[PDB]
């Protein structure tokens, strides 16, 4: 019925009416960052 | 290292990175390190091209290149 990686999760997923499996991919995450000047000189910053 | 590129890295040094053979866990992420390998290989190639032409002058202003033997019999 599905697969599994070796972390022992969920990987890919059979239709039932359609029988092709289909990945699963985790939504996007990770943390930002804030790079700035000091303030002495601006207040303008970029992010990544 | 061989400037008939891609040969940025000597032949000891890729067969060394071919020896090492060089997500999904929702909470875990690797982040890339500051310095690429490129920029590291560059680094030891001038610290080897400074040590093989330079001498006993590398660091200062010099500027010419000391014959070999010389180094070898110093
Ligand atoms: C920057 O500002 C802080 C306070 O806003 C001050 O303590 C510091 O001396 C300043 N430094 C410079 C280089 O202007």
């Amino acid at each position: 019925q599905f697969g599994r990686d070796i972390a022992d999760t969920t990987d890919a997923v059979r239709d039932p009416q359609t029988l092709e499996i289909l990945d699963i991919t985790p939504c996007s995450f990770g943390g930002v960052s804030v790079i700035t000047p000091g303030t002495n000189t601006s207040n303008q910053v970029a992010v990544l | 290292p061989d400037p008939s590129k891609p040969s940025k890295r000597s032949a000891i040094e890729d067969l060394l990175f071919n020896k090492v053979t060089l997500q999904k866990f929702n909470g875990l992420t690797v982040l890339p390190p500051l310095l690429t390998d490129e920029m590291i290989a560059a680094y030891t190639s001038a610290l080897l091209a400074g040590t093989i032409t330079a001498g006993w002058t590398f660091g200062a202003g010099a500027a010419l290149q000391i014959p070999f033997a010389m180094q070898m019999a110093y």
